[PDB]
Protein backbone atom coordinates (compact mmCIF):
# COMPACT_ATOMS: atom_id res chain seq x y z
CA UNK A 1 0.00 0.00 0.00
CA UNK A 2 2.43 2.77 1.11
CA UNK A 3 4.69 3.73 -1.76
CA UNK A 4 8.79 4.08 -1.20
CA UNK A 5 10.53 7.11 -1.51
CA UNK A 6 14.22 8.00 -1.40
CA UNK A 7 15.94 9.51 1.39
CA UNK A 8 20.16 10.44 1.98
CA UNK A 9 22.87 9.22 -0.10
CA UNK A 10 25.79 9.01 1.41
CA UNK A 11 29.35 9.21 -0.81
CA UNK A 12 31.46 7.45 2.23
CA UNK A 13 34.82 7.73 0.86
CA UNK A 14 35.41 8.73 -2.72
CA UNK A 15 33.53 6.26 -5.49
CA UNK A 16 31.38 3.77 -3.03
CA UNK A 17 28.31 5.14 -1.83
CA UNK A 18 25.13 4.00 0.20
CA UNK A 19 21.53 4.67 -0.67
CA UNK A 20 19.26 4.81 2.14
CA UNK A 21 15.28 4.30 0.81
CA UNK A 22 12.69 4.45 3.56
CA UNK A 23 9.34 3.91 3.42
CA UNK A 24 9.16 0.42 2.81
CA UNK A 25 6.47 -2.21 3.67
CA UNK A 26 6.79 -6.01 4.41
CA UNK A 27 8.74 -8.20 2.39
CA UNK A 28 9.46 -5.22 -0.05
CA UNK A 29 12.62 -4.68 1.62
CA UNK A 30 14.13 -7.93 0.46
CA UNK A 31 12.54 -7.92 -2.89
CA UNK A 32 13.55 -4.39 -4.10
CA UNK A 33 17.07 -5.41 -2.56
CA UNK A 34 17.44 -8.84 -4.32
CA UNK A 35 16.33 -6.93 -7.46
CA UNK A 36 17.53 -3.66 -7.93
CA UNK A 37 20.89 -5.30 -6.45
CA UNK A 38 20.51 -7.72 -9.92
CA UNK A 39 19.73 -4.62 -12.25
CA UNK A 40 22.32 -2.51 -11.06
CA UNK A 41 24.86 -5.54 -11.29
CA UNK A 42 24.41 -7.00 -14.85
CA UNK A 43 23.03 -4.24 -16.94
CA UNK A 44 24.02 -0.54 -16.09
CA UNK A 45 25.12 1.85 -19.31
CA UNK A 46 28.46 2.58 -19.16
CA UNK A 47 31.54 2.89 -21.48
CA UNK A 48 35.23 1.12 -21.58
CA UNK A 49 38.04 0.83 -24.17
CA UNK A 50 37.24 -0.61 -26.97
CA UNK A 51 40.04 -0.49 -30.02
CA UNK A 52 43.54 0.85 -29.12
CA UNK A 53 46.07 1.76 -31.66
CA UNK A 54 49.42 2.42 -30.79
CA UNK A 55 51.78 4.10 -33.18
CA UNK A 56 54.63 1.80 -33.83
CA UNK A 57 53.12 -1.30 -33.05
CA UNK A 58 51.89 -4.22 -35.77
CA UNK A 59 50.27 -6.22 -33.27
CA UNK A 60 49.32 -6.62 -29.78
CA UNK A 61 52.16 -10.00 -29.47
CA UNK A 62 54.39 -7.60 -29.98
CA UNK A 63 57.85 -5.08 -28.11
CA UNK A 64 58.37 -1.71 -28.31
CA UNK A 65 61.32 0.46 -27.18
CA UNK A 66 61.55 2.00 -24.25
CA UNK A 67 58.34 0.63 -22.53
CA UNK A 68 58.70 -1.34 -19.98
CA UNK A 69 55.60 -3.39 -20.47
CA UNK A 70 54.54 -5.60 -22.87
CA UNK A 71 51.62 -4.38 -25.72
CA UNK A 72 49.12 -6.49 -23.81
CA UNK A 73 49.71 -5.60 -19.98
CA UNK A 74 48.97 -1.98 -21.76
CA UNK A 75 46.17 -3.25 -23.25
CA UNK A 76 44.67 -4.85 -20.06
CA UNK A 77 45.82 -1.73 -18.15
CA UNK A 78 43.53 0.07 -21.03
CA UNK A 79 40.90 -2.33 -19.53
CA UNK A 80 40.62 -0.71 -16.39
CA UNK A 81 40.47 2.70 -17.01
CA UNK A 82 37.75 4.22 -15.82
CA UNK A 83 36.01 6.74 -18.19
CA UNK A 84 32.80 9.03 -18.55
CA UNK A 85 31.21 10.34 -21.81
CA UNK A 86 29.02 13.16 -21.48
CA UNK A 87 27.27 14.02 -25.12
CA UNK A 88 28.19 11.15 -27.63
CA UNK A 89 27.93 7.35 -27.80
CA UNK A 90 32.01 6.80 -29.02
CA UNK A 91 34.70 9.25 -29.10
CA UNK A 92 38.59 9.22 -29.73
CA UNK A 93 41.27 10.15 -26.89
CA UNK A 94 44.81 10.01 -28.03
CA UNK A 95 48.10 9.75 -25.79
CA UNK A 96 50.97 11.39 -26.72
CA UNK A 97 53.87 11.35 -23.92
CA UNK A 98 58.03 11.40 -23.94
CA UNK A 99 60.33 11.17 -21.27
CA UNK A 100 61.16 8.76 -18.66
CA UNK A 101 58.70 7.89 -15.88
CA UNK A 102 54.85 6.55 -15.48
CA UNK A 103 52.15 7.86 -18.16
CA UNK A 104 49.03 7.53 -16.09
CA UNK A 105 45.35 8.69 -17.40
CA UNK A 106 46.46 12.60 -16.88
CA UNK A 107 48.40 12.17 -19.77
CA UNK A 108 45.66 11.57 -22.18
CA UNK A 109 44.48 14.86 -24.22
CA UNK A 110 42.10 16.87 -23.11
CA UNK A 111 38.43 17.13 -24.30
CA UNK A 112 35.07 18.89 -22.96
CA UNK A 113 32.78 15.72 -22.80
CA UNK A 114 35.23 13.35 -21.82
CA UNK A 115 35.97 13.65 -17.81
CA UNK A 116 38.73 11.22 -16.80
CA UNK A 117 37.63 10.01 -13.12
CA UNK A 118 41.47 9.20 -12.06
CA UNK A 119 44.54 10.66 -12.80
CA UNK A 120 46.48 8.16 -11.57
CA UNK A 121 45.81 5.16 -13.06
CA UNK A 122 48.93 4.24 -14.86
CA UNK A 123 49.04 2.80 -17.94
CA UNK A 124 52.69 2.62 -18.94
CA UNK A 125 55.97 2.95 -17.94
CA UNK A 126 58.69 4.66 -20.03
CA UNK A 127 62.60 4.22 -19.83
CA UNK A 128 65.21 5.33 -22.60
CA UNK A 129 64.21 8.80 -22.52
CA UNK A 130 64.00 8.98 -26.18
CA UNK A 131 61.11 6.47 -26.96
CA UNK A 132 58.12 8.35 -26.72
CA UNK A 133 54.86 6.57 -27.22
CA UNK A 134 51.85 7.16 -29.13
CA UNK A 135 48.34 5.78 -29.33
CA UNK A 136 44.57 6.69 -30.14
CA UNK A 137 42.11 5.15 -27.66
CA UNK A 138 38.51 4.50 -28.52
CA UNK A 139 35.68 4.68 -25.79
CA UNK A 140 32.63 3.64 -26.47
CA UNK A 141 28.86 2.96 -24.34
CA UNK A 142 28.31 0.06 -24.27
CA UNK A 143 26.24 -2.18 -21.59
CA UNK A 144 27.05 -5.29 -20.09
CA UNK A 145 30.24 -7.63 -21.57
CA UNK A 146 31.14 -8.21 -25.06
CA UNK A 147 34.33 -9.98 -25.48
CA UNK A 148 36.69 -9.46 -28.94
CA UNK A 149 35.77 -12.48 -30.41
CA UNK A 150 31.76 -11.90 -30.63
CA UNK A 151 32.56 -8.01 -32.22
CA UNK A 152 34.59 -9.08 -35.16
CA UNK A 153 31.44 -10.08 -37.83
CA UNK A 154 31.36 -7.57 -40.27
CA UNK A 155 34.89 -6.82 -39.27
CA UNK A 156 34.82 -3.20 -40.20
CA UNK A 157 37.45 -4.09 -42.81
CA UNK A 158 40.01 -4.45 -39.99
CA UNK A 159 43.17 -4.01 -42.91
CA UNK A 160 44.55 -1.29 -40.58
CA UNK A 161 46.08 -4.09 -39.19
CA UNK A 162 47.36 -1.52 -36.37
CA UNK A 163 43.63 -1.51 -34.67
CA UNK A 164 44.04 -3.81 -30.90
CA UNK A 165 40.68 -4.94 -30.28
CA UNK A 166 40.07 -4.60 -26.36
CA UNK A 167 37.65 -7.16 -24.47
CA UNK A 168 35.15 -4.18 -23.38
CA UNK A 169 33.65 -4.54 -19.94
CA UNK A 170 31.18 -2.28 -19.80
CA UNK A 171 29.61 -2.95 -16.70
CA UNK A 172 30.39 0.77 -14.69
CA UNK A 173 29.42 -1.26 -11.15
CA UNK A 174 31.62 -3.78 -9.27
CA UNK A 175 29.88 -4.60 -6.01
CA UNK A 176 26.33 -3.83 -4.76
CA UNK A 177 25.29 -4.95 -1.32
CA UNK A 178 21.91 -4.29 0.36
CA UNK A 179 21.15 -3.94 4.30
CA UNK A 180 17.46 -4.47 5.56
CA UNK A 181 16.44 -3.41 8.67
CA UNK A 182 13.52 -2.15 10.32
CA UNK A 183 12.83 1.93 10.58
CA UNK A 184 11.36 3.25 13.31
CA UNK A 185 7.83 4.96 12.37
CA UNK A 186 5.84 7.44 14.44
CA UNK A 187 2.28 5.07 14.52
CA UNK A 188 2.93 1.59 12.13
CA UNK A 189 4.88 -0.73 14.07
CA UNK A 190 7.10 -2.44 11.40
CA UNK A 191 7.78 -0.58 8.06
CA UNK A 192 11.29 -2.05 6.61
CA UNK A 193 14.35 0.19 5.50
CA UNK A 194 16.72 -0.19 2.46
CA UNK A 195 20.48 0.79 2.20
CA UNK A 196 21.92 -0.29 -0.90
CA UNK A 197 25.31 0.28 -0.99
CA UNK A 198 27.60 0.41 -4.23
CA UNK A 199 30.57 0.36 -5.20
CA UNK A 200 31.64 1.56 -8.60
CA UNK A 201 34.49 2.61 -10.81
CA UNK A 202 33.45 6.32 -10.36
CA UNK A 203 31.49 6.63 -13.64
CA UNK A 204 28.17 6.65 -12.00
CA UNK A 205 26.33 8.78 -10.10
CA UNK A 206 24.14 6.61 -7.54
CA UNK A 207 20.90 7.72 -7.68
CA UNK A 208 21.27 8.18 -11.52
CA UNK A 209 21.96 4.42 -11.38
CA UNK A 210 19.54 3.42 -8.72
CA UNK A 211 16.59 5.43 -11.32
CA UNK A 212 17.81 3.49 -14.74
CA UNK A 213 17.48 0.49 -12.75
CA UNK A 214 14.26 0.99 -11.40
CA UNK A 215 13.17 2.22 -14.46
CA UNK A 216 14.45 -0.67 -16.54
CA UNK A 217 12.24 -3.00 -14.02
CA UNK A 218 9.22 -0.94 -14.67
CA UNK A 219 9.43 -1.34 -18.35
CA UNK A 220 10.38 -5.04 -18.02
CA UNK A 221 7.06 -5.37 -15.70
CA UNK A 222 4.77 -3.19 -18.18
CA UNK A 223 4.58 -5.68 -20.91
CA UNK A 224 1.41 -6.75 -19.36
CA UNK A 225 0.86 -3.62 -17.09
CA UNK A 226 -0.17 -0.32 -18.33
CA UNK A 227 0.46 3.33 -17.50
CA UNK A 228 -0.59 4.49 -14.11
CA UNK B 1 21.04 -0.09 -26.76
CA UNK B 2 19.03 -3.56 -26.75
CA UNK B 3 16.53 -3.20 -24.12
CA UNK B 4 13.98 -5.59 -25.94
CA UNK B 5 11.21 -6.56 -23.50
CA UNK B 6 8.86 -9.60 -23.90
CA UNK B 7 5.31 -9.69 -24.65
CA UNK B 8 2.63 -11.90 -23.35
CA UNK B 9 1.71 -15.27 -25.30
CA UNK B 10 -0.79 -18.43 -24.55
CA UNK B 11 -2.05 -18.13 -20.69
CA UNK B 12 -2.43 -21.97 -20.56
CA UNK B 13 -5.15 -22.42 -18.30
CA UNK B 14 -4.80 -26.44 -17.80
CA UNK B 15 -8.10 -26.94 -15.57
CA UNK B 16 -9.82 -24.83 -13.37
CA UNK B 17 -8.49 -22.51 -11.62
CA UNK B 18 -4.31 -22.97 -12.33
CA UNK B 19 -2.56 -21.21 -15.31
CA UNK B 20 0.95 -21.64 -17.14
CA UNK B 21 2.52 -18.56 -18.34
CA UNK B 22 5.43 -18.28 -20.21
CA UNK B 23 7.03 -15.27 -21.71
CA UNK B 24 9.41 -15.24 -24.27
CA UNK B 25 11.47 -12.60 -24.97
CA UNK B 26 13.77 -12.01 -21.70
CA UNK B 27 17.68 -11.07 -21.00
CA UNK B 28 20.00 -12.42 -19.36
CA UNK B 29 18.81 -13.41 -15.87
CA UNK B 30 15.83 -11.10 -15.62
CA UNK B 31 13.74 -14.38 -15.80
CA UNK B 32 14.65 -14.79 -12.00
CA UNK B 33 14.24 -11.60 -11.29
CA UNK B 34 10.77 -11.31 -12.54
CA UNK B 35 9.83 -14.81 -11.26
CA UNK B 36 11.03 -13.53 -7.54
CA UNK B 37 9.48 -10.37 -7.53
CA UNK B 38 6.22 -11.61 -9.04
CA UNK B 39 6.35 -14.93 -6.52
CA UNK B 40 7.16 -13.01 -3.69
CA UNK B 41 4.54 -10.24 -3.50
CA UNK B 42 1.89 -12.80 -5.23
CA UNK B 43 2.87 -15.27 -2.26
CA UNK B 44 3.34 -12.63 0.67
CA UNK B 45 1.83 -9.49 0.07
CA UNK B 46 -1.88 -9.33 -1.58
CA UNK B 47 -5.05 -7.70 -0.93
CA UNK B 48 -7.10 -11.05 0.53
CA UNK B 49 -9.90 -11.83 2.46
CA UNK B 50 -9.92 -14.30 4.81
CA UNK B 51 -12.11 -16.13 7.61
CA UNK B 52 -12.34 -13.99 9.88
CA UNK B 53 -15.29 -15.11 12.49
CA UNK B 54 -17.54 -18.37 12.77
CA UNK B 55 -20.13 -17.97 15.18
CA UNK C 1 63.79 -32.03 -53.32
CA UNK C 2 62.12 -29.12 -51.16
CA UNK C 3 62.06 -25.99 -53.08
CA UNK C 4 61.16 -23.69 -50.40
CA UNK C 5 59.22 -23.52 -46.36
CA UNK C 6 57.08 -20.71 -45.74
CA UNK C 7 56.59 -21.40 -41.51
CA UNK C 8 53.44 -19.22 -39.79
CA UNK C 9 53.23 -18.58 -36.09
CA UNK C 10 49.25 -18.07 -34.88
CA UNK C 11 49.23 -16.82 -31.74
CA UNK C 12 45.62 -18.01 -30.23
CA UNK C 13 44.16 -16.35 -27.12
CA UNK C 14 41.82 -18.89 -25.91
CA UNK C 15 39.72 -17.51 -22.88
CA UNK C 16 37.57 -20.47 -21.49
CA UNK C 17 34.21 -21.94 -21.77
CA UNK C 18 32.50 -24.90 -20.40
CA UNK C 19 34.37 -28.13 -21.43
CA UNK C 20 38.27 -26.73 -20.08
CA UNK C 21 39.43 -28.44 -17.22
CA UNK C 22 40.69 -27.22 -14.28
CA UNK C 23 41.77 -28.53 -10.84
CA UNK C 24 43.40 -27.70 -7.10
CA UNK C 25 46.75 -28.90 -6.00
CA UNK C 26 44.77 -31.84 -3.79
CA UNK C 27 43.75 -34.11 -7.15
CA UNK C 28 40.20 -32.07 -6.84
CA UNK C 29 39.76 -32.30 -10.83
CA UNK C 30 36.56 -30.76 -12.65
CA UNK C 31 35.47 -29.61 -15.60
CA UNK C 32 33.44 -25.99 -16.12
CA UNK C 33 29.91 -26.30 -16.41
CA UNK C 34 28.14 -23.34 -16.78
CA UNK C 35 29.75 -20.07 -16.81
CA UNK C 36 27.16 -17.91 -14.30
CA UNK C 37 26.80 -14.23 -14.61
CA UNK C 38 27.87 -12.20 -11.44
CA UNK C 39 24.20 -11.93 -10.41
CA UNK C 40 23.40 -15.19 -9.64
CA UNK C 41 26.73 -16.05 -7.79
CA UNK C 42 26.08 -16.75 -3.70
CA UNK C 43 27.12 -13.44 -1.98
CA UNK C 44 27.84 -12.66 1.71
CA UNK C 45 26.87 -10.18 3.92
CA UNK C 46 29.68 -7.77 2.54
CA UNK C 47 28.33 -8.39 -0.92
CA UNK C 48 31.69 -10.04 -2.55
CA UNK C 49 30.33 -12.91 -4.95
CA UNK C 50 31.83 -16.35 -4.85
Amino acid sequence: FLKPRLVDIEQVSSTHAKVTLEPLERGFGHTLGNALRRILLSSMPGCAVTEVEIDGVLHEYSTKEGVQEDILEILLNLKGLAVRVQGKDEVILTLNKSGIGPVTAADITHDGDVEIVKPQHVICHLTDENASISMRIKVQRGRGYVPASTRIHSEEDERPIGRLLVDACYSPVERIAYNVEAARVEQRTDLDKLVIEMETNGTIDPEEAIRRAATILAEQLEAFVDLE
Amino acid sequence: TEFLKPRLVDIEQVSSTHAKVTLEPLERGFGHTLGNALRRILLSSMPGCAVTEVE
Amino acid sequence: GVLKIVKVYLAVKRRIQPGDKMAGRHGNKGVISKINPIEDMPYDENGTPV
